[PDB]
C-alpha cells in the first residue's frame, strides 16, 4: 500500500525520473530509471530497490538535496538518512514523537520537520541541532487525514478517537501561562487504546506560542515506542492535576496498569484480565 | 608586479605580525580577495589580521582573535573561490564551519555511516572550487583513505581508498577540482577521479622511502587531470622531487 | 605523558581573547564526562532482555544489588 | 633476467628498506659494491641487497658466485637510488650488505630476514 | 613565455679548456656548441 512517495528528475530537458515511494508495511521501495522503462507492448523487466527499516509506517520518504540520499521519517521517532552509495544507514534517532512531515530545502541545506505531535523544526543538514523551533498546543486532535498506519489492520487498530477531557490549567501569578497534560505526540498517545499523556506542555495564551515542557511520570523518550509483540506501549497518564493557589506548587496524579491482553496468566479462579 | 627572474628575487622583509602565538603556529591561509592573515596555532587560538605595512598606531593590525574551547587548532583553512567560509579542525573528533557572512559558526559532529571509522579530523584539504571537502580517515592498516565531503550539505558522498603501508601523507585538490591527488607512503601516487569517482591512475615517486608531503599546482598542465602543471613531493629523508 | 596546552592555559587563553566559541553542548557535561552506559542497561534498551535480565541476576558478582534488581 | 632472486613484493621490500634504515644507524651495514665485496670475502656478512636496475648489470653479476660459495643470501632489490636514500647518502648506492653482530634485536631481525629470503627462493 | 637561462659555470669551463687556443677548432664550431648550450630549448 502506498502510504506516499516522492520524486526526483534526472536532466534544459528532463531525461528520466527516479521516483521512491513508502508503505505502511515498513518499507520503503525506490523506482530507479523511469521514464526510460516506461516510454518504449513489451517493456523490459523493472524492479524496485527494497530499503526496509521501520516497523510502523513510514510517514514520508524524501529524495535528498543532492540525490545521493534518502531520508525517511516514521512513526517510531526516528529520521534515517539512507546512504544509498554504499548499502549504510544513519540516522538522528530520538524525537519527541512521531515524524510526520519532512520536506528538503531549495539548497540541501535545510530539512523541515512537521513534528506529528504539532510543532515543526528546522535543521541544518549534518549538524543537527535545530535551528528553528515552532510548536503548538499539542492537544489530542480529531485529525482529518485518518492515519498513516491504519491502513493495514494493525493489532490493536488506531481509532481516532477521544476519551476524556483535556487535563489543563491556568496559572496564578502568571496568567498568560497554561499547563497542559500531553503524551510524546498525538497519535502514539490515543495508540494503545487508552490516554498516555505523561507529560507537561506550559503554553501562552496571549501569544499562543510553546513556552515549554517537563516530565511527570516515568517516561522512556530514549526508548523503543513498541513491544516486541507488535503494539505501541502504554505510559502513566496523570487523571488530576490542579495548581496551588499562590502560583508555587503542582499537584499531579498518574495511575497506570498492565495490558489486559498481558496479565492472560494471572487468570486463577474468577479472576478476570480487567479485575487483574 | 614583475615577472621573477631564476637565480636571485627580490624578497623584502616587512614590518612582522604583531602579535605573537602561545606554541608553535600550525596553519596558515590568506583570504582569497582580501590580504587579511589567518594563523592558527595549537593553543586554540585563530587570528584575523589585515595586512598592513604602514598602519598606525600598530603595522599589521589584528582584526580579530576567536578562541576555540577544549580543541587545538591543527589545520586551519579558508573555503570558496569567493572565500567564503573558513573551515577548522583540530585534533578532536567533530570540526567547525564558520560563516563569515552572517558570521554563524556551524559545529559539524556526523560523517553518515564512517563515524566509527573517523576518530580524528585532523587533516582536511578543501576543492578550490569550494564546493568538496577531504578528510582522512585515521586508520592505517595497509591502507589508508579519505573520504569526500559535500561543503553543499557536510555530507559523506564520496571514500577514495588507496594502497600503501600506513596511509595517506598528503593530498591536493587538482585546480578545477574535478579530482585528488593523494601522496601516500611508501610513495605511491594515486591520481583518484571524482566525475568518475573511481581511481584514475597509480605511479610512483621515483623511489623514496617514505612519503610525507605534497602539493600540487602550475597552470596549462593537462586538463584531463585537472589542468594543474607542477607536482611536488617530499619524502621522510628529505629529498624532494619536483615532477 | 605531556601537552602542548594544558586546558587551563587554554582557558586562560579564551580569557584573554576576543570571541569565544562555546564548542560545548549548551547544557551538557562542560569536562564532557558523560554517563556512560552500563552492560544490563545497554541490553535492556536494545531489546535483547534474557541477557539484560540474566546479567543483572548472578548472584555471584560484584557490583550484585537488588535495588537494581528491581529497577530492571 | 639474471637477478633471480628478485624480490617485488611490496610489503616485503618495504621491510628490508626499513631494516636497512635501522642497521644505517646502527653502522652494521656497509655501503657499495666494493665494500659489500670486502665484507663478504672477510666473511662478516649475513645479507646482502643489491639493485636490480643498474645499466650493465654486470658490475654487481659477481657477488652471486662470492656468495653462493661462502653461502650467504643475497636479493635484489628494484630500485637503485631507493636503496641509495635508504642508507641516507643521497647517491645511488647499487650494493648494500649487512652483517652481524653478537646481541642485538637488529641481529634478530636480520635473522627473519634472510628467513624471508629463503622463502622468496 | 620565455625567461633567461641558467648555465652551470663549470660547463662553460670545459666547453673551453677543453684544448688549447691554438689547434682549437674553429670559431664557428665552438660558437654552435655553445650556443646550443644556451638554447631555450626543451
Amino acid at each position: 500500500i502506498i502510504s506516499t512517495f516522492d520524486i526526483r528528475p534526472i536532466i534544459a530537458e528532463l531525461q528520466d525520473i527516479d521516483v521512491a515511494v513508502g508503505g505502511a508495511r515498513g518499507a520503503i521501495y525506490v523506482y530507479s530509471n523511469l521514464l526510460a522503462h516506461l516510454h518504449t507492448l513489451r517493456v523490459g523487466t523493472i524492479q524496485p530497490r527494497k530499503y526496509h527499516w521501520h516497523r510502523r509506517a513510514v510517514h514520508s520518504v524524501k529524495w535528498s538535496g543532492d540525490g545521493n540520499y534518502l531520508i525517511s521519517g516514521g512513526y517510531e521517532t526516528v529520521l534515517v538518512l539512507w546512504q544509498l552509495d554504499t548499502g549504510r544507514v544513519d540516522f538522528l534517532p530520538h524525537l519527541s514523537a512521531a515524524i510526520e512531515n519532512i520536506v528538503v530545502s531549495p539548497k540541501g541545506s535545510a530539512y523541515a520537520l512537521h513534528l506529528d505531535d504539532n510543532s515543526a523544526m528546522v535543521l541544518s543538514t549534518a549538524e543537527m541541532k535545530p535551528s528553528m523551533y515552532v510548536s503548538g498546543i499539542q492537544s489530542l486532535v480529531l485529525g482529518d487525514r485518518p492515519s498513516k498506519d491504519a491502513l493495514v489492520r494493525r493489532v490493536w487498530r488506531p481509532i481516532d478517537e477521544i476519551a476524556s477531557p483535556l487535563v489543563a490549567t491556568i496559572s496564578p501569578q502568571n496568567p498568560s501561562h497554561m499547563f497542559l497534560c500531553v503524551g510524546n505526540g498525538q497519535q502514539a498517545t490515543v495508540g494503545g487504546g487508552a490516554t498516555s499523556t505523561p507529560l507537561v506542555q506550559v503554553f501562552d495564551i496571549s501569544s499562543f506560542q510553546g513556552v515549554a515542557k517537563q516530565a511527570i511520570a516515568r517516561t522512556n523518550p530514549t526508548d523503543v515506542n513498541i513491544t516486541s509483540e507488535g503494539v505501541p506501549i502504554i505510559e502513566p497518564t496523570a487523571t488530576k492535576l490542579a495548581f496551588s493557589h499562590d502560583g508555587k506548587w503542582l499537584a499531579s496524579i498518574d495511575e497506570w496498569q498492565p495490558p489486559e491482553r498481558d496479565t492472560e496468566a494471572y487468570l486463577t479462579g474468577s479472576k478476570t484480565q480487567s479485575d487483574a | 608586479r614583475r615577472k621573477l627572474r631564476p637565480e636571485t628575487i627580490d624578497i623584502q622583509r616587512t614590518r612582522d605580525i604583531p602579535d605573537t602565538h602561545k606554541a608553535a603556529i600550525s596553519s596558515l591561509a590568506f583570504h582569497p580577495r582580501y590580504p587579511i592573515l589567518l594563523s592558527s596555532s595549537t593553543s586554540s587560538i585563530m587570528y584575523l589580521h589585515k595586512l598592513d605595512a604602514s598602519a598606525y598606531p600598530t603595522p599589521n593590525p589584528l582584526l580579530t582573535s576567536v578562541h576555540v574551547k577544549r580543541t587545538d587548532l591543527r589545520r586551519a583553512a579558508f573555503v570558496g573561490p569567493d572565500g567564503g567560509e573558513i573551515i577548522f579542525a583540530g585534533r578532536r573528533r567533530y570540526f567547525h564551519c564558520w560563516n563569515l557572512s552572517s558570521g554563524l559558526v556551524k559545529k559539524v559532529s556526523k560523517i553518515q555511516g564512517h563515524q566509527k571509522e573517523q576518530r580524528t579530523m585532523e587533516r582536511f584539504r578543501v576543492s578550490p572550487c569550494g564546493r568538496y571537502m577531504a578528510l582522512v580517515a585515521s586508520d592505517k592498516k595497509g591502507g589508508g583513505m579519505l573520504n569526500i565531503i559535500n561543503v553543499g550539505t557536510m555530507q559523506w558522498i564520496a571514500q577514495a581508498r588507496i594502497d600503501g603501508r600506513h596511509g595517506v601523507a598528503d593530498f591536493a585538490w587538482w585546480s578545477d577540482g574535478n579530482g585528488l591527488t593523494i601522496a601516500g607512503r611508501d610513495g605511491q601516487v594515486t591520481e583518484w577521479s571524482m566525475i568518475t569517482r573511481r581511481t584514475v591512475g597509480i605511479w610512483r615517486d621515483e623511489g623514496s622511502i617514505g612519503g610525507t608531503v605534497m602539493a600540487l599546482g602550475g597552470r596549462n598542465g593537462p586538463a584531463e587531470l585537472g589542468g594543474d602543471r607542477w607536482v611536488a613531493i617530499g619524502s621522510n629523508s628529505g629529498i624532494l622531487n619536483v615532477y | 605523558k605531556r601537552a602542548a596546552v594544558s586546558n587551563k592555559n587554554m582557558d586562560l587563553l579564551g580569557e584573554s581573547a576576543d570571541v569565544i566559541i562555546p564548542t560545548a553542548d549548551p547544557g551538557t557535561h562542560p569536562r564532557g564526562r558523560r554517563p556512560k552506559l552500563k552492560p544490563w542497561q545497554k541490553a535492556f534498551r536494545q531489546g535483547r532482555y534474557a541477557a539484560a535480565v540474566d546479567d543483572v541476576l548472578n548472584t555471584t558478582a560484584p557490583s550484585y544489588d537488588p535495588v537494581i534488581a528491581l529497577t530492571l | 633476467s639474471a637477478a633471480w632472486p628478485k624480490a617485488e613484493d611490496p610489503a616485503l621490500v618495504q621491510e628490508l628498506l626499513d631494516c636497512v634504515q635501522q642497521a644505517s644507524h646502527y653502522r652494521q651495514l656497509k655501503k657499495g659494491a666494493n665494500e659489500t665485496t670486502k665484507s663478504v670475502n672477510r666473511g662478516t656478512s649475513e645479507l646482502v641487497i643489491l639493485a636490480a636496475d643498474t645499466q650493465p648489470l654486470s658490475i654487481v653479476l659477481h657477488i652471486p658466485l662470492i656468495c653462493e660459495e661462502k653461502n650467504v643470501p643475497y636479493v635484489y632489490v628494484p630500485s637503485k637510488v631507493a636503496l641509495g636514500r635508504a642508507c641516507g647518502v643521497s647517491r645511488a648506492v647499487i650494493a648494500v650488505s649487512l652483517t652481524s653482530n653478537e646481541a642485538s634485536d637488529l641481529n634478530s631481525k636480520i635473522r627473519a630476514l634472510r628467513d624471508k629470503v629463503e622463502r622468496l627462493a | 613565455d620565455t625567461h633567461a637561462v641558467v648555465v652551470a659555470p663549470q660547463r662553460l669551463a670545459e666547453i673551453f679548456n677543453a684544448a688549447p687556443a691554438f689547434a682549437m677548432p674553429p670559431i664557428e664550431d665552438v660558437f654552435y656548441q655553445v650556443a646550443s648550450l644556451f638554447s631555450t630549448k626543451p
